[PDB]
């Protein structure tokens, strides 16, 4: 399951 | 980071993400939010990504450490080492739940801004969540749930179901659901409902909010099709 | 790390390795190789490999930032920014620089050994002369060749044509005359050379080794194709 | 032009 990768601005 | 200026080390963040520097990164916008003031929608999210690829490549080592821990298991070495990696992920997580508490949590009064650190203080939880055991376990799973449910009761009220940031809360909270709670129903149901309220009000939307949100609508899809 | 055990710092530079960890590895190497005893060849290559890919993200990281600064040269923020990684980048290539020269190469009797920490103190030079300016540059530019060209005279005299720390060598000392001592014609000409002489030796090899050495050499025709 | 990618052991 993935949650919000969130690792680019 | 307390001799440089706010603008300046908000400057160098943006220089550490396209250095792909996420450590320095996150220095600075912890020293950005040191000097006191509010963050900007794009400040809050530098420092969301600085911490989240700091602490997402601390969690992708530790579980690398704990599968040859557990396959030991069928010296006292890779015991200890991923001992070293879990506490420094740790430290992380601390280190930013420690900002959110201080102070910026009470000082947001706008809902963007309350939900998007409550969310965060739900995510950092469940970091803490997934290493830990036994009793110490259970307070920070609930710690984790109060805090994405208080910023759910919030973007249900202020947030229309398209919102981004509304969209990736609830996300993060169905996976908390499926992979920490163990409550897969749960985070179907979340899922479910939170892809068909905003599949119906995309009509609303621009060409460019359109983009944003199904992007996380897809993602939404994504688990659903692995747990169902 | 002077408190642990050489056999558990190797084991835990495997796992840092495993864990993507490479911070973590080149510290357990550094505690390793300073226990005072001679490296095997497979710790020289966990040496190798964690040095490799910690200033392999500097270097990186060094050439965004001054590719943003010449850019902006066409606040202070961006040559602070650079002058910091630069600092740290430096500071790896004399840790490295230090270890071989306290005591690894002159403890370093068998060919093997010996040429693989000059192609090493070769290669960190030229890190070092990557971000050099000026008459320092000079300096550090003949370092790296004086290593190169003793590891390379070492190599020829005790090695194969097709030994893998042979190739390896003259690939990054051909890499050396393009980019650092412009002398392309130089580079060219010792990709090529070191090409046949390779391909020449091949049929003595057995099958597991034939593909050691074939991989390196696609690299010498990599470039060799890239320059003429 | 690439050197030994050196970073896999
Ligand atoms: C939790 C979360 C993080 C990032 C996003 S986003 O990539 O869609 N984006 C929303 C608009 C803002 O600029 C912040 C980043 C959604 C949810
Ligand atoms: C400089 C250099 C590094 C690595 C190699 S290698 O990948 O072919 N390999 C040679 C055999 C040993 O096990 C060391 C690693 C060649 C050159
Ligand atoms: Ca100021
Ligand atoms: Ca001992
Ligand atoms: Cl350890
Ligand atoms: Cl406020
Ligand atoms: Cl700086
Ligand atoms: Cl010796």
């Amino acid at each position: 399951a993935g949650s919000i990768p969130g690792r680019r601005s | 980071m307390g001799s440089m200026e706010r603008a300046s080390l908000i400057q160098k963040a943006k220089l550490a993400e396209q250095a792909e520097r996420y450590e320095d990164m996150a220095a600075f916008m912890k020293g950005a939010v040191e000097k006191g003031e509010e963050l900007s929608c794009e400040e809050r999210n530098l420092l969301s990504v600085a911490y989240k690829n700091v602490v997402g490549g601390q969690r992708a080592a530790w579980r690398v450490l704990s599968s040859i821990e557990q396959k030991s298991n069928e010296g006292p070495e890779v015991r200890e080492y991923r001992e070293k990696v879990e506490t420094e992920l740790q430290g992380v997580c601390d280190t930013v739940l420690g900002l959110l508490d201080s102070h910026l949590i009470k000082e947001a009064g706008d809902a963007e801004s309350r939900v998007f650190y409550l969310k965060m203080k739900g995510d950092y939880y469940r970091y803490l969540a997934e290493v830990a055991t036994g009793d110490d376990k259970k307070r920070i799973i609930d710690s984790a749930r109060s805090a994405y449910q208080e910023a759910m009761d919030i973007s249900k009220k202020e947030m229309p179901p398209t919102n981004p940031i509304r969209l990736g809360l609830a996300l993060n909270f169905s996976v908390f659901h499926y992979e920490i709670a163990n409550s897969p129903e749960e985070a179907i149901s979340l899922a479910k409902t939170t892809f068909d309220e905003a599949m119906a009000d995309l009509h609303t939307l621009s060409e460019d909010s359109y983009k944003d949100s199904t992007l996380i609508m897809q993602l939404l899809r994504d688990n659903l099709t692995l747990w169902t």
